[PDB]
């Protein structure tokens, strides 16, 4: 999290000899960029580390952070960032809240297969975008993602089948993330800001293995 | 600095290379070598640390509640506790 | 080294002696404790390390990994907790034989 | 190569797949891909590739430690 | 072309741009949301095929081409053309219908199956279609969220045009780790308190 | 949801027992 | 392949005048400490998703481009845990009525 | 999964 006049220092690396590295940016939906890079440029600032850091105070970055890295010579393979997204906040300051929405039994029982859609609640400002997450191992199959009070949008979608969502297990980690003080809430920073969706049946079965402790203290 | 201590359930200790040794509270418990980048429970409830460095590293406590639901006497989870307990303890 | 305590389920934070304590939480009325103590109500498992006055968060090296719940008139739920759940059991095949 | 997704597990091949014996599955819309819920299935890349697969983790199986192990004979002996 | 829809196993023809020759890079890209850009192609050689995929070359022109045979839903994604940056000479978005159901639910009233063709307290999300894998079934989508106005999916989608026989059922309607093989396990003690 | 049925037949077990 | 675990046991097929000699998800295998050892007839590991992966024997000089043939064996395998196959509960179940018999 | 529970006591229970 980035509120405005700090700064913030994220990381690429290569350990296979990739002689060429550099760092993209994506305004989700309209734009693409390219960010400077010095192997041996405007709001922003060894061949095996690769840091990109922050050290100004301007708040049109409202985009995601792609790193490349790649041979030169032969057929020109390009391997890419997972991705990574900042924020820029002028108290006031307030990081939009992640919310979870799971789907109905109607679904299941009509056409056998589920629909999981996570939401972002949202404000007058901007700079929160990208996608989700996914049981602690991200899943890469059947992915979809993405006004208001003058005091962005982004809401994501997966198509589960019905023997695919019924657990609380397969858990969806919902969370569109600013990556990474006078007022009552807690730092800005805080860490990363998620919502979260049987198990109660193992829970219930550790606990009666009470119960199977009882039997061999009466024993 | 430092914060080289992280927490399916894994224990890690990043950056570091060659031995590296597991210390559950305080005690001489795990050795990791080079090949492996992760350490596994197999409710950990234990105060950890790791030494691959000097005098070992910033240390992470940790402890685990395993009903993820049981907000308050939910009504399924009610009904499953009165219905269980009844019988097994009715036997 | 952070210990709880039992009555509103209550969250301590030991620390070295200072003249002011901060919290920095991982206008919400559920946010409020007196002295070390930290408490939760209608806690939820979304976003939602604690130092003496000082400088910065790094003094106070030990951090925390929490995921559980806190609530009020509520028993408390951990490895040794089935045993309290034990002792309710045939505390209730007491009150039923009675 | 052959990929675990989602509900079931499948073979992967670029080419037709031919079955050995072992635990029959399904073949899946694709012709060159089949679905499980073992066997040895030729794959061409030309060259001939044989792939035998016998998967370890479980939609159902039982595991345990041995002091459970104690436990489960204790169980099972005295409830002879 | 635009972020064209077709319907499933047809022939595609995805274009592209450039207007430079001392380039040495030609590579196709999926793009998911979270997942950035992997690269599918070896033409950087005219006709290289590797499995659906197919791709024609001619630098005089300045436009390369692509074709997919039996084109699927994992096509239901912007394909991209491959200083060394990877300068993306044109681009295109793609997406699939998985052709032979049309129904709306309440979870967030969420409107799918249509398959075709299809004031500040709702919000609604467009069209989207996706690979879906282990079945190989797919479905188009659409939820609108509002919590302000009490709002029902029927009104909610009163705007769109929501296909002649949308079901409409408003006011009605894998273990892994241990302890579940447990479970699996010791139904032995579980049982054997009988008579006990 | 197997579970549910694990119930079914759990009580299908009791009704089993009590004949027995 | 016949798998037991007591350690695992890995059965490779015998060749005629053949050195033995191990390969394991595309890197190397020893045989460096106790839980790796190979030197007869079989491979000795395991560790859930880190040792997962193809595990197959090779000849010396040809190989790996000569080996068409690669097991794909993927597994958890927790420390000091039961062999127990998929469906195999009835032969879990065999063992005890065995125990029950006598 | 609830066939190591239908397996037996249920087609001994029917009849
Ligand atoms: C890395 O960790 C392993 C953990 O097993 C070390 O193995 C054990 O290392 C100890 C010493 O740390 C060995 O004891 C004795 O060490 C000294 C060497 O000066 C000497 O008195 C003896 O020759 C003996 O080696 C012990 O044998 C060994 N035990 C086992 C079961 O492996 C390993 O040495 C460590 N590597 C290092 C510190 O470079
Ligand atoms: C061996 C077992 C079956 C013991 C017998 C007790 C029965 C009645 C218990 C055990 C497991 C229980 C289930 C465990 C988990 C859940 C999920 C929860 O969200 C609703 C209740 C539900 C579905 C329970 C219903 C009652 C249940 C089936
Ligand atoms: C799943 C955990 C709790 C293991 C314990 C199994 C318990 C719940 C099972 C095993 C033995 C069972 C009992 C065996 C005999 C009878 C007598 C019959 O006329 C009514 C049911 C009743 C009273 C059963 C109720 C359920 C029971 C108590
Ligand atoms: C290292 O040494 C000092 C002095 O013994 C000790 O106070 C400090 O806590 C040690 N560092 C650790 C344990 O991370």
């Amino acid at each position: 999290v980035l509120k405005t006049g700090q700064s913030m220092t994220l990381q690429c690396a290569q350990d296979m000899n990739h002689e060429y590295m550099s760092w993209y940016r994506q305004d989700p939906g309209m734009g693409l960029r390219l960010i400077h890079y010095s192997v041996g440029p405007n709001g922003y600032n060894t061949t095996e580390d690769f840091p990109l850091r922050l050290l100004s105070a301007a708040p049109s970055q409202t985009s995601v952070y792609f790193c490349a890295s790649s041979y030169v010579g032969n057929t020109g393979e390009l391997f890419f960032g997972e991705g990574s997204r900042l924020t820029v906040l002028e108290k006031n300051v307030f990081p939009p809240e992640v919310a979870v929405f799971e789907p109905s039994e109607a679904e299941i029982s009509h056409t056998q297969k589920a629909t999981l859609v996570c939401l972002a609640t949202g404000f007058y400002p901007d700079h929160v975008e990208l996608s989700w997450w996914v049981n602690g191992k991200e899943v890469h199959s059947g992915v979809s993602t993405d006004k208001e009070q003058p005091a962005y949008c982004l809401s994501s979608r997966l198509r589960v089948s019905a023997t695919f969502w019924q657990n609380p297990r397969n858990h969806f980690r919902c969370q569109v993330q600013f990556y990474g003080w006078t007022q009552d809430r807690a730092k800005p920073v805080t860490q990363i800001v998620s919502a979260e969706a049987v198990l109660s049946a193992t829970i219930l079965y550790e606990i009666l293995l009470g119960k199977a402790t009882l039997y061999a203290v009466l024993v | 600095g430092n914060h080289l201590v992280k927490v399916s359930v894994l224990l890690t200790c990043d950056a570091e290379a060659k031995n590296i040794t597991w210390f559950k509270d305080g005690k001489m418990i795990g050795f990791l070598t080079e090949d492996k980048k992760k350490w596994n429970l197999g409710d950990p409830r234990g105060m950890y640390q790791c030494k691959g460095s000097q005098n070992k590293s910033k240390p992470l406590q940790v402890y685990y509640r395993m009903c993820q639901n049981c907000i308050e006497l939910n009504a399924a989870t009610i009904s499953g506790f009165l219905f269980a307990e009844i019988v097994s303890i009715f036997v | 080294p952070y210990k709880v305590s039992i009555s509103t389920v209550i969250l301590t934070c030991p620390q070295y002696p200072g003249s002011e304590i901060l919290w920095q939480h991982n206008d919400d009325k559920n946010i409020g404790s007196d002295e070390d103590h930290l408490s939760l109500k209608e806690f939820s498992e979304l976003e939602q390390v604690c130092y003496p006055r000082g400088s910065k968060p790094e003094d106070a090296n030990f951090y925390l990994y929490l995921r559980a719940r806190v609530c009020e008139n509520c028993m408390e739920m951990d490895v040794m907790s089935v045993a309290t759940i034990v002792i309710v059991d045939i505390c209730i095949t007491g009150g039923l034989l009675l | 190569p052959i990929e675990e997704l989602e509900d079931r597990v499948f073979v992967n091949c670029n080419t037709s797949i031919t079955w050995v014996e072992g635990t029959v599955g399904t073949l899946l819309s694709d012709i060159t891909r089949l679905d499980l819920g073992r066997g040895i299935y030729r794959c061409n890349g030309d060259k001939e590739s044989t792939v035998q697969v016998h998967y370890r983790m479980c939609q159902s199986c039982v595991e345990l430690d041995p002091a459970t192990v104690a436990g489960i004979i204790v169980t099972d002996v005295i409830a002879t | 072309p635009a972020a064209l829809s077709v319907p499933e196993g047809e022939n595609l023809v995805l274009n592209c741009s450039f207007t430079d020759s001392a380039i040495y890079n030609l590579q196709w890209f999926r793009q998911d949301p979270g997942k950035g850009l992997t690269s599918l192609l070896l033409i950087q050689q005219r006709e290289q095929t590797s499995g659906r995929l197919n791709a024609s070359l001619d630098k005089s022109s300045g436009r390369s081409t692509l074709y997919i045979a039996a084109s699927q839903p994992g096509d239901s994604a912007t394909y991209l053309c491959a200083s060394y940056i990877p300068t993306f000479g044109r681009g295109t978005s793609l997406i699939v219908h998985p052709y032979i159901d049309p129904a709306v639910y309440q979870l967030v009233c969420l409107f799918t199956d249509f398959d075709s063709q299809t004031d500040s307290d709702v919000y609604i999300t467009d069209k989207t279609v996706l690979d879906m894998r282990s079945m190989d079934f797919k479905s188009n989508s659409a939820v609108a969220w509002s919590n302000k106005s009490d709002f029902a999916c029927a009104n909610a989608f009163n705007n769109s045009i929501i296909p002649e026989d949308t079901f409409f059922p408003s006011p009605e309607s894998t273990n892994l780790n241990f302890q579940n093989l447990s479970v699996i396990g010791f139904r032995i003690l579980l049982l054997k308190v009988a008579g006990f | 949801l197997c579970y549910l049925l694990d119930g079914i037949l759990f009580i299908y077990g009791v009704i089993l027992t009590a004949l027995f």
